[PDB]
């Protein structure tokens, strides 16, 4: 009975419980019951200690044995975790036998200061040539991807993790990006399968899963961000680069609202908590360019977010729009009219991109983004059937080829030197020309033609990744001429 | 010997309180009994006041309770009899017949609250399931162990097409199936129960095929929130000890959320957005979780859905369709045409409807027929209007092979031979993927669009061409 | 004593908690020093929570209270036909003490799933627009929802007053008992209500169950029970008897403010949860015994008051998702002409034609389509004559179909007089004749049979059905009065 270290549960319901002792214990200090369910003592008081359940609790009877661990909630973190999946405590859920970790970090980590940090750079190729034109992402960004159920959030994620592969199997290290999937509040099968897609196109070797399915008790889907960010930090601060994936952080703060209305607190809008924003601002901000001093590590999150109808003026969508560096919303009518991805180049945005873009795709592409705004404008302005002057059709004909052009399959990922070709031509016109239906064939058709032809035009853009004067016009008069016939 | 006692000291609504000795309290989602004129009261375990006192919540009527009275404890979460000796048998959520058959004679019982089955033990591939309709594999296919959604109340045979998958998967895979009521009407309960033994999916001298365990609208919510678990654990038992592929029924899933919201009010807990607990989104997973396919066997789940004032922003809806995997919809204008089932094909969809999964030859077929018919909905309107000859030689052409796919989706109901007489047929994955392939490419122009109403398969679409035909001669 | 008695510790809002009554049971009568009775529904370890039946004026506190043993019972028994009670079955007519042929208590369990029949006895209404597009069966619970001053009571009222057609009869399996359920109305109206039925000679098989206003909410709460049970007396000893509940809105306030001065949880528009399990466990109690059971029946007609067409509020949520039907009414379809304004669109009832007479059903199978069809076309009568001929034919039917369902009130017509109205309006024999006409068009004509064609009416009243002979001898003697006007 040593009331310093141990004590006895008072009372348990709502998946928060009351002890009577610990006087010993940290503020947010990890714990285990008599059952052996570890707990967290979210808040202290005098006389009593109020400790959230990361398990059923049924487990929790009332006058239990209550020991503590001694040390904040953490998670293993090393090269080990890599192939392997876990879940927010960092035990293995696959069977693989235990986790090599190299070290341990807390479950709660502050983002690194002002000064050790410094401006993206390294642009990071996502294989999708919309994205990576319009708001392409970088090393240290934080690209959120917003849209309603069934849009291709995740495929937009997906696609980038199997598009790294050309890189982690290379020599070099600084080119190479580990990544790290978050599921939470998710089906078993629908991470599963997801699993198995990345074992077929062996992507798992380089990829680490942290699991806190919807059948888990909240808390765990509420620690599950956090810890699978430390994953991350550790490629950060040796000098690597890595890239977490939270899908899907609304699901999160459902759950967190849960403990926080069962812990009896002043509902906010739409029944969130007013410490909402403190929730995904703390995870975001963990994700930087260290400066060189630090190692010139980087960590680039995709934060996931699901909205109701096409609304993004709702609470937890533009919360965490005034955190991530750029959105790109998904809306489900140009999804379903085949135009895929269905990014809506109207509500995309990128805060750091062209400082991340590579320049052959920044000369080729001039004011490709806002010309598409102004499309949809002109473009909804005149599908009433009236008749329109010269200028304002010359505009719409233009953009119907460019939008058809953005349009891609998936797990089809296409290299930054088969980008590049394919937005010039866009913009100078010859492809207004051609006919809509032929757009599609003539992407393939097209990049086959520098291969068999001019093929030293893909070498040049591939190392140097920068047009020069001259490269400029020998690629002009090699596109004119396959225009023409 | 271990005889567990304790007494009520607060009885509020269908909320009672009891006290058990110190240090001997029962965990949390255990079975209370208290003794009853009736028969006997259950009471399931919720939370620990504190000083040796425990709440829980009432799972009958709670009218007559004195604070003092025994109270005495199974030890146990609330059970149900699980075997075959359940089929055939009104089981309530308690685990007792209420059918008057007398005692379900089982050898187990297995409690209502379980964990969802592991990571390790999920499988790494989906794969479809044959129903037996063509409306189904062709179109909006049945994900094994997955969620599908059945909308459209009453007036569109909604029960017809329940016991028809019931006698299908018993035929093609043998496995039974399972029917949960929660918050069922005891009206349609009852015409329920003995409209299957006019069919034939249940037989009391014979053998039973599916479990019944309706849970009464007039019941307290503690028992309309468990009625769910309840169906749930006896076909669990057939997943892992038979390892058959059965089948759960619920109708509906939305008054399994409103029973959740009414005790999570009841017992004091904040209300989320919208009025709903905010518990919602943990509930919803203790159960969806637990039907999946294992390395055993599969539960596939057929529960009804209900959209609230018909938007499906609100949050029970948004929660149920996240683990919805396809949806069979039932239109009173499908059924209006003569077609049967009223399955509708536009609005039913599936998310194993690619070729990566039913194959590249499977989806090419179902994509042009659901093209076929797109395009024929939008001619509805000129044809009607200025006649059919405002059609070119290619849109003419759509039009008269629409009117007889369309026609050729309807099937005869195996189970439904003493209501039509008409014989029914089931149809495989196999014959019907080659039974539109054919009628696609244009080879039964000549053949009338009667000879494909209500055909069991394509050998016998021209069965019947022929006698037609001959009729006329 | 302590034990059969208790100490008023605290009193007001109609709701005093006692101390003491230890033995006390749950929802039991008490009795106080004044003479005021209340019932206890909260039963807490220190005290208990009482609710009062009358003005807490006379309760003070320290005041004494003592047990009743006895839980919320009323009597029942055919003593109460012609009779007008209060909630818990005392006269308040002053035609002296009733003659109860026992008690029934206040709660009673629904019949069990298996002594049941399907619904397969009509109820007649008297209303064409009713009993030819909506059917109702005894056992059904049929719903009438709408606006205030819409029509609501008019549909039950006529109902009961329908039923001296069979009542005054000598078969009793024919026989219905109608059991009116004053919930929330002020005195003045009640006396009203009850002197109407009487000048129709209505009261000799109606009960009367007043919960006037002023009368405390517990009152307003246990009527509805109360009068239930009354019913089922019938139903049980093998008969039939309808009870309609005008209206469960006021109920649900009664209870909402009982269940609020008690402090329990409040819920959506401050609606305890138990608010649904009280409706549900109110409807389920009417039904159809099988032949065992006695065949007994008992039918429901709640009444739910909406807020401006909004049915998608909680209460009416609840009742129309309980019920099997509604008879939706609209204040704009009353301005039109329409009464009752019973709109046909959503009116539905799922029983149908499983309850309807066959000698109608036949010529009702088809009403419903015509009507279906001129909804639709609606729009197309504002407009000039350039309507094709087609869709004409419809307007030419609906207004004329529309004009035949207007009846007016205290007017119910049987069978026999229904079926010649829609027969001749179905075919088309009124196209012809003016839409101003139609009105004594049905006076004239009925009239008309009566004098010469008697005994066809007689044989459908009997009979019930129409047969190829029928069909002939009725449309002839339409012909010839549709030629002679
Ligand atoms: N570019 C594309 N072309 C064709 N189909 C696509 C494309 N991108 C995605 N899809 C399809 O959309 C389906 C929906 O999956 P996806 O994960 O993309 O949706 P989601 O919005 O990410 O769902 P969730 O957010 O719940 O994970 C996928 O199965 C995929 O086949
Ligand atoms: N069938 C009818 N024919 C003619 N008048 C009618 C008819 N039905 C109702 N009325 C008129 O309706 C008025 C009362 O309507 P009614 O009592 O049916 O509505 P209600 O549902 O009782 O509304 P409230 O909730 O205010 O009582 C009376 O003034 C009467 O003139
Ligand atoms: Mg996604
Ligand atoms: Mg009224």
């Amino acid at each position: 009975a040593n009331l310093n270290e141990t004590g006895r549960v008072l009372a348990v319901g709502d998946g928060i419980a009351r002890v009577f002792g610990l006087n010993n214990i940290q503020a947010e200090e990890l714990v285990e019951f008599s059952s052996g369910v570890k707990g967290m003592a979210l808040n202290l008081e005098p006389g009593q200690v109020g400790i959230v359940l990361f398990g059923s609790d049924r487990l929790v009877k009332e006058g239990e044995l209550v020991k503590r661990t001694g040390n904040i909630v953490d998670v293993p973190v090393g090269p080990g975790l890599l192939g392997r999946v876990v879940d927010a405590l960092g035990n293995p859920i696959d069977g693989k036998g235990p986790i090599d970790a190299a070290g341990r970090s807390r479950a709660q980590v502050k983002a690194p200061g002002i000064l050790p940090r410094r401006s993206v750079h390294e642009p990071v190729q996502t294989g999708l040539k919309a994205v990576d034109a319009l708001v392409p992402i970088g090393r240290g960004q934080r690209e959120l991807i917003i849209g309603d159920r069934q849009t291709g959030k995740t495929a937009v994620a997906l696609d980038t993790i199997l598009n790294q592969k050309r890189w982690n199997n290379g020599s070099d290290e600084s080119k190479k990006l580990y990544c790290v999937y978050v599921a939470v509040g998710q089906k078993r099968s629908t991470v599963a399968q997801l699993v198995q897609t990345l074992e077929q196109h062996d992507a798992m070797k380089y990829s680490i899963i942290v699991a806190a399915t919807a059948s888990e008790a909240a808390p765990l889907q509420y620690l599950a961000p956090f810890t699978a960010a430390s994953i991350g930090e550790w490629f950060r601060d040796n000098g690597k680069h890595a890239l977490i994936v939270y899908d899907d952080l609304s699901k999160q703060a459902v759950a967190y609202r849960q403990l926080s209305l069962l812990l009896r607190r002043p509902p906010g809008r739409e029944a969130y908590p007013g410490d909402v924003f403190y929730l995904h601002s703390r995870l975001l901000e963990r994700a930087a360019k260290l400066s060189e001093k630090e190692g010139s590590g980087s960590l680039t999150a995709l934060p996931v977010i699901e909205t109701q109808g096409g609304d993004v003026s709702a609470y937890i969508p533009t919360n965490v729009i005034s955190i991530t560096d750029g959105q790109i919303f998904l809306e489900a009518e140009l999804f379903y009219k085949g135009i895929r991805p269905a990014i809506n180049v109207g509500l995309s945005v990128s805060r750091v991109g062209s400082a991340a873009q590579v320049k052959a795709l920044k000369q080729v592409a001039g004011s490709l983004k806002l010309f598409l705004a102004q499309y949809r404008e002109v473009a909804a302005f005149a599908q009433f059937g009236s008749d329109l002057d010269a200028s304002t059709k010359q505009t719409l004909v233009r953009g119907e080829r460019l939008t058809q052009l953005l349009k891609q399959n998936q797990y089809s990922p296409l290299a930054t030197e088969e980008q590049v070709p394919l937005i010039y031509a866009g913009v100078n016109g010859h492809l207004d020309g051609i006919e809509l239906s032929r757009i599609g064939e003539f992407e393939s058709s097209f990049l086959s033609y520098l291969k068999s032809n001019h093929n030293e035009l893909l070498t040049e853009i591939r190392e140097k990744g920068e047009l020069s004067k001259e490269l400029l016009a020998s690629l002009k008069s090699a596109t004119e001429s396959f225009v023409a016939t | 010997s271990t005889p567990i006692t304790g007494k009520v000291t607060a009885v509020i609504g269908a909320i009672v309180d009891v006290h058990f000795e110190q240090s001997e309290l029962p965990a949390i989602l255990n079975a209370l009994e208290i003794k009853t004129p009736q028969g006997k009261l259950v009471l399931e375990v919720a939370q620990h006041l504190g000083e040796n006192t425990v709440r829980t919540i009432a799972m009958d009527g709670t009218e007559g309770l004195v604070r003092g009275e025994k109270v005495l404890d199974t030890g146990g979460p609330i059970s149900v009899p699980v075997g075959r000796e359940t089929l055939g048998r009104i089981i309530n959520v308690i685990g007792e017949p209420i059918d008057e058959r007398g005692p379900i004679k089982s050898k187990l019982r297995k409690p209502i609250h379980a964990d969802p089955p592991s990571f390790a033990e999920q499988s790494t591939s989906a794969e479809i399931l044959e129903t037996g309709i063509k409306v189904v594999d062709l179109l909006a296919p049945y994900a094994r162990g997955g969620k599908i959604g059945l909308f459209g109340g009453a007036g569109v045979g909604k029960t017809v097409f329940i016991q028809e998958l019931i006698n299908n998967i018993a035929k093609a895979h043998g496995g039974f199936s399972v029917f949960t009521g929660v918050g069922e009407r005891t009206r349609e309960g009852n015409d329920l129960y003995r409209e299957m033994k006019e069919t034939g999916v249940i037989n009391l001298e014979g053998e039973s095929k599916v479990a019944l365990v309706f849970g009464q609208m007039n019941e307290p919510p503690g028992a309309r929130a468990r009625v769910a678990l309840t169906g749930l654990t006896i076909a669990e038992y057939f997943r892992d000890e038979e390892g058959q592929d059965v089948l759960l029924f619920i109708d509906n899933i939305f008054r399994f959320t409103q029973a959740g919201s009414e005790v999570s009010a009841l017992l004091g807990r904040i209300p989320s957005a919208v009025g709903y607990q905010p518990t919602l989104a943990t509930d919803m997973g203790l159960l969806q979780e637990r039907i999946t396919t294992t390395k055993k066997g599969s539960v596939t789940s057929v529960q009804a859905v209900y959209v609230p004032a018909d938007d499906l922003t609100d949050p029970a809806p948004a929660t149920t369709f996240a683990h919805l995997d396809a949806t069979t919809v039932l239109s009173r204008g499908i059924s209006e045409l003569g077609i049967y089932p009223a399955v509708d094909p536009l609005d039913s969809k599936s998310r194993l409807l690619d070729a990566a999964v039913v194959g590249q030859e499977h989806y090419d077929v179902a994509s042009k027929v659901q093209e076929t018919l797109q395009t024929y909905k939008s001619l509805q309107d000129i044809i009607a209007i200025l006649g059919m000859d405002e059609l070119s030689e290619q849109d003419k052409l759509t039009v008269e092979r629409a009117r007889k796919i369309q026609r050729f989706l309807s099937q005869p109901f195996a189970v439904a031979e003493v209501f039509t007489g008409i014989p029914g047929k089931l149809v495989r994955l196999k014959d019907t993927v080659a039974s539109f392939k054919a009628v696609l490419e244009g080879k039964y122009d000549n053949i009338p669009e009667h000879a494909f109403y209500m055909v069991g398969g394509i050998e016998d679409v021209v069965a019947k061409a022929e006698k037609l035909a001959a009729e006329a001669n």
